[PDB]
């Protein structure tokens, strides 16, 4: 037992995570950076009153309303369209540990690209979502997958409360119950889709949810879908979670004061951008002392956290079956695509008749159900279980090795997304454009899909990383972080 | 002839740092002169007061 | 995100420092005076801040609430609609303390007190809470 | 407020997350189909032949399609990891698109991965909560969803009917000459789908492609049922009436239906289809197509391109369950003689309709013992927003081998005449 | 120095206004 705090949170483990506060020389140059975009932005905005080439809205039998908010459109012409030619690479290749880019320049500087001819053999990439390493085309446990293709089809062509229901799809819903600990689940086409589907069938006109400050658009669209009032509470933050909870039911509707009708929240295991793990204890001991409901979004956490990995809820020692409503997909641990959600049995059987893609929307295709069958079947029992063992040495390893060399790194540390702190705008697309040479491929997340002066890189480990896979990588850190001087951190 | 080199390595640092890097050649000697004919214009003052 | 920019990390000591890039600059002008300087530094901050705050209506980037602040400039909307936070009153502070120093300096003038005042009256009454959604006869 | 009243209000009771679902005793029956859901399929134990697979052409069980879907699997693997901006777009992920450009005659092809989430997410990247929308009232619920995410105020127009959509928009030029200002910055659509899912018919695009110029909306095609077969090519209903591709704005699909494949494109003008990129909330927020997916799209493709004859039997087989089944006593044909996927609903029509959609299952349980597989076109309730009267669907394929076809006119004769 | 007519009025009316502004402290 390591930390009962205050709210009731048990913690078997030590939690320690670390967000490092950005230094004030940086952030001050930083908005010089933004400063001079902005200003040649509405320079070069500007000088295209005469007539790099546009889109030209069609003028045949046309000129009504213009289509686009042109002010809205600033930042994907001025700050996107100038190093938009990484995060877009066409690769040729199975995204494994090394993945072939095929190349590509721009003589109209990134206002159109042509690919010359090129393949850019063995990059080591670090942004593909593959941690337990089931994406590979060689093994058998893929080759099962191939049998079901030369026999099926490549696809269903009808919905599951239509004909279109396949023994595979029986087959699978149950081996998702038993994998995960709960008593039913039911399997959806794709993950996005699991959210904005089925988050509107949940709740409804007047409830309440609180989700955190950065979910996903998943999460996010979900919520919109269903007209219920959407509090937002701040990230990891356990006393701002409790405030709005409290105030949540001695208070009412912003309009009327009744009561909530019902209130769950929103968090997610592994949060993407600056991958930090929820405090997920010190949730299920708070939920029970205000009765609201739980929405535990396993995405990047299953077959990645926990020793034989099965998401977050065994990371803390807990039991699947107080956490209400446990989604996750299968496109980032498992090596296919897809999305589940998993509960009680009275959920799963309102959730299959009244489910908004139960009765519209075609089901799996039926090659991806064996692929999720056969990668479930490695983990429980080939590199299967001890690449789990694997990832926890690769997460270990890589942590504390940039940490110590002056680097900047949020997040919790045992999760597999490393977040490594660019600043500038410019060495966003100076880092991108670096990596790319010394033969790795890295993830650049900008400045509207973080804060501003946040602007991170993002590194996506893997248990196909071996060790010299792993040691060759740091060394082109070692110069990159060098030769652009991103050592912002004082230890 | 390598203190040559290493300083052209600081006009490098100088495209990074206030984002002159992405800024399209064209439209990096404009914001060059600007920086050096103000500068050029503090010293005009500079030396008389 | 246009709600939470002036209430980041360092944006204010990076906005005092952009009246010292602008001041340091006009005060270096050959054909010029330091009357003038001081007030030619006053209206280009107050314009500035007129133009960026009660003109430009939106967002740079897209917004996925699908255009619920399409129609709000960005006074409007920081922090949420709510009045009295803490950086939004550093940005009417701001234009105080900058027309007490171009009162002390220019020596209380008549003329230069026409053009600072309603200069300064013109950054000021958007400011009120008593004046969120009126637009009046533009815009 | 008193510290003390705060902890009296925490007896506080929520209402459950699920309700106690069942009417009556709705276990809906999901029919576990043994082996793959092709011709002659076997349902519940039953050999049977399908109507209610949507594979029109035969691409499922065709095996040129399970050869191109195998040469790409022992090469690229089976999942895209990651999304389609963060290194996920390979070589069939360009191919595939280049090919929907020139099959569809335009410029660019996007492609979602998901055929409910191609125009869910299509719709809220264009129009944003000042847009006026007109819609067909019985469009798919994949529609029904796009507008409620673009909060948009929409205004339904009744089914197959022009003069209430051309109410509408005068509606709207009364508005214009009311507000000169806000009626310059609206920018309207009109939302059409080719041919309906709910009701089977085609609507009428030449007085609705001369209606868009004189009171300036934009047309966004929806055509799901549509694609694969209307015209001599499989363009759908912009060859049927033979006007041009560009007059239509935005023309949606899927590769579900009449293509044994999974996911949906928007082809139309790189002015409109770059946009959703940026934007599309659903293309760029989850992974991307998985690449033999795609590969069997090339290659039905191919197929529809290579033998482009296939179109005309499948023309004139739903001349023949069509003009074969009108006539009889208990139920009325309210699909088209052109559309493919019909609805059999029943004509005197009962009370309560959880009723009368069990007297309906009756027909469909009755007669999967006579190896004639049908459906019961499954529907929500309290979300549709504008539900059709319950029905069955009779969907009919080009492999289909006329003298089985006929048989099956035949038995759903009888048993609707010994039900109802 | 020290004395101008109508500008220290006005310019005593802004250092009022400021300690009214400092503390508000509430809005919807
Ligand atoms: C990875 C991610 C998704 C992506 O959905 P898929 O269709 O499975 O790729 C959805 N939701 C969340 C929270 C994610 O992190």
């Amino acid at each position: 037992i390591h930390h009962v705090t205050q709210n009731g949170g048990l913690y078997k483990r030590p939690f320690n995570e670390a967000f490092e506060e950005t230094p004030m020389l940086v952030a001050v140059l930083t908005y010089v950076g933004y400063g001079v975009l902005t200003l040649f932005g509405y320079l070069r905005d500007f000088l295209r009153y005469w007539r790099c080439h546009h889109a030209t809205e069609r003028e045949e039998q046309k000129d009504f309303v213009s289509l686009y908010q042109d002010f809205e459109n600033f930042y994907t012409r001025n700050l996107y369209m100038r190093i938009r030619d990484n995060w877009n690479r066409p690769i040729c290749s199975v995204p494994g540990a090394r993945v072939d880019i095929m190349e590509r320049q721009s003589h109209d500087y990134n206002w159109s690209f042509k690919y010359t001819g090129n393949i850019i053999k063995g990059v080591i990439n670090m942004g593909s979502y593959n941690y337990l390493g089931f994406a590979r085309n060689t093994g058998s446990c893929q080759e099962a997958a191939a049998k079901v293709l030369e026999e099926y089809g490549a696809g269903v062509c009808s919905t599951r409360q239509e004909i279109g229901n396949l023994d595979k799809h029986e087959e699978l819903e149950e081996l998702v119950a038993r994998f995960l600990g709960v008593e039913a689940a039911m399997a959806y086409g794709m993950g996005f889709a699991t959210n904005s589907m089925n988050i509107p069938a949940l709740v409804g006109k007047g409830c309440l949810i609180l989700s955190d400050e950065l979910n996903h658009a998943s999460l996010v669209l979900g919520a919109r879908l269903s007209g219920a009032t959407i509090r937002i509470f701040k990230h990891n933050n356990m006393q701002s979670l409790e405030k709005l909870l409290k105030d949540a039911i001695v208070y009412g509707q912003p309009r009327t004061r009744r009561p909530w009708k019902k209130i769950l929240i929103l968090v997610e295991g592994i949060y993407s951008m600056e991958g930090s793990i929820v405090r997920l204890p010190e949730v299920i001991a708070l939920k029970k002392k205000y009765k609201a409901y739980l929405y535990l979004d396993e995405a990047h956490s299953i077959g990645a956290l926990g020793p034989t990995g099965r998401g977050v809820v065994e990371y803390f020692g807990l039991d699947p079956e107080d956490v209400d409503v446990m989604m996750g997909t299968f496109t980032k641990s498992f090596g296919a695509s897809g999305g589940y959600i998993g509960g009680k049995k009275e959920l799963i059987d309102y959730l299959r008749t009244h489910s908004h893609s139960a009765v519209y929307a075609t089901s799996l295709s039926p090659p991806v159900v064996e692929q999720i069958i056969t990668s479930m079947k490695c983990i429980m029992g080939s590199l299967g279980k001890e690449c789990v063992q694997q990832l926890a040495e690769n997460t270990r390893y890589f942590r504390r090795r940039l940490k110590e060399m002056g680097f900047i790194i949020y997040g919790n540390e045992d999760s597999p997304v490393v977040p490594l702190m660019l600043y500038m705008p410019a060495k966003i697309g100076a880092f991108g454009r670096e990596m790319l040479k010394r033969n790795i491929g890295v993830v650049v997340v900008g400045f509207p899909a973080t804060p501003i002066i946040e602007s991170r890189a993002r590194f996506c480990l893997s248990a196909a990383h071996t060790k010299e896979i792993l040691d060759t990588a740091l060394k082109e850190i070692d110069e990159v972080g060098d030769l652009l001087q991103l050592k912002y951190s004082r230890h | 002839a390598r203190a040559w080199k290493q300083m052209s390595w600081f006009y490098y640092q100088y495209l990074l740092v206030t984002a002159l890097y992405m800024l399209e050649p064209w439209e990096r000697t404009v914001f060059n002169s600007m920086l050096v004919s103000i500068v050029g214009m503090a010293l005009y003052t500079g030396y008389v007061f | 995100p246009n709600t939470r920019v002036m209430n980041s990390r360092g944006i204010w000591l990076s906005y005092v420092l952009a009246i010292g890039l602008l001041h340091i600059v006009l005060l270096s002008i050959p054909f010029v005076s330091v009357p003038v300087v001081w007030t030619l530094t006053n209206l280009i901050h107050n314009m500035g801040m007129y133009i960026f705050l009660h003109t430009v209506k939106g967002t740079p980037f897209e917004t996925p609430d699908q255009g619920k602040a399409r129609l709000l400039t960005h006074w409007e909307q920081m922090d949420y609609g709510v009045q009295f936070t803490a950086s939004r009153k550093f940005l009417t502070i701001t234009p105080i303390v900058l027309y007490f120093l171009t009162s002390f300096y220019t020596k209380y003038d008549q003329i230069h007190f026409v053009l600072n005042t309603v200069s300064l009256m013109s950054v000021l009454i958007p400011k009120l809470p008593q004046l969120h959604g009126v637009r009046i006869f533009g815009i | 407020t008193v510290k003390e009243k705060e902890e009296l209000i925490e007896e506080w009771q929520p209402e459950p997350l699920v309700p106690p679902v069942p009417k009556d005793h709705p276990a809906l029956n999901y029919n576990i189909v043994s082996g793959p859901p092709s011709h002659k399929t076997v349902v519940n134990g039953k050999e049977c032949i399908n109507f209610a697979s949507f594979n029109f052409l035969g691409l499922l069980d065709n095996p040129r399609v399970k050869a191109a879907a195998l040469a790409s699997l022992k090469k690229y693997g089976v999942g895209t990891c990651g999304p389609r901006g963060f290194y996920g777009t390979f070589d069939v992920h360009l191919d595939l698109e280049d090919r929907l450009a020139k099959f569809m005659k335009t410029e660019e092809a996007i492609i979602y991965s998901y055929g409910f989430a191609t125009i869910a997410s299509a719709i809220p990247a264009y129009s944003k909560r000042g847009d006026i929308v007109f819609v067909d009232r019985a469009a798919c619920f994949a529609i029904q969803k796009g507008l409620q995410a673009s909060r948009s105020d929409i205004k339904l127009f009744k089914h197959n009917d022009m003069a209430d959509l051309e109410r509408l928009l005068k509606e709207q030029e009364i508005e214009d000459q009311k507000n000169p200002r806000k009626a310059r910055v609206t920018r309207r659509f009109i939302v059409v789908e080719g041919l309906y899912m709910n009701t089977g018919t085609i609507c009428p695009l030449p007085e609705l492609v001369k209606l868009k110029y004189k009171y300036k909306a934009r047309i966004f095609l929806e055509e799901s049922l549509s694609f694969g077969v209307l015209g001599e090519h499989g363009r759908g209903v912009t060859e049927h009436y033979g006007i041009n591709i560009d007059d239509i704005d935005l023309i949606s699909a899927n590769m579900e239906n009449a293509l044994a494949s999974i996911g949906g494109f928007c082809c139309g003008r790189s002015f409109v289809i770059d946009h959703q990129r940026l934007s599309g909330q659903g293309y760029c927020f989850s992974a991307s197509l998985p690449p033999l997916l795609a590969a069997a799209a090339i290659e039905a493709l191919n197929i529809m391109e290579e033998n482009p004859g296939i179109f005309a039997v499948l023309k004139e087989k739903c001349g023949q369950i069509h003009k074969a089944l009108q006539g009889i006593s208990g139920l009325k044909v309210v699909g088209e003689s052109l559309s493919p996927a019909f609805h059999l609903q029943l004509e005197e029509s009962t009370g309560s309709r959880e009723q009368d959609v069990r007297l309906l299952q009756e027909i469909v349980d009755q007669c999967m013992n006579r190896s004639i597989a049908l459906t019961q076109a499954r529907y929500l309730e309290k979300e549709e927003k504008c539900l059709p009267p319950p029905s069955i669907r009779v969907v009919v394929t080009v492999e289909q081998t006329e003298e089985e076809l006929e048989r099956a006119a035949s038995t759903i004769k009888e048993v609707a005449q010994a039900v109802l």
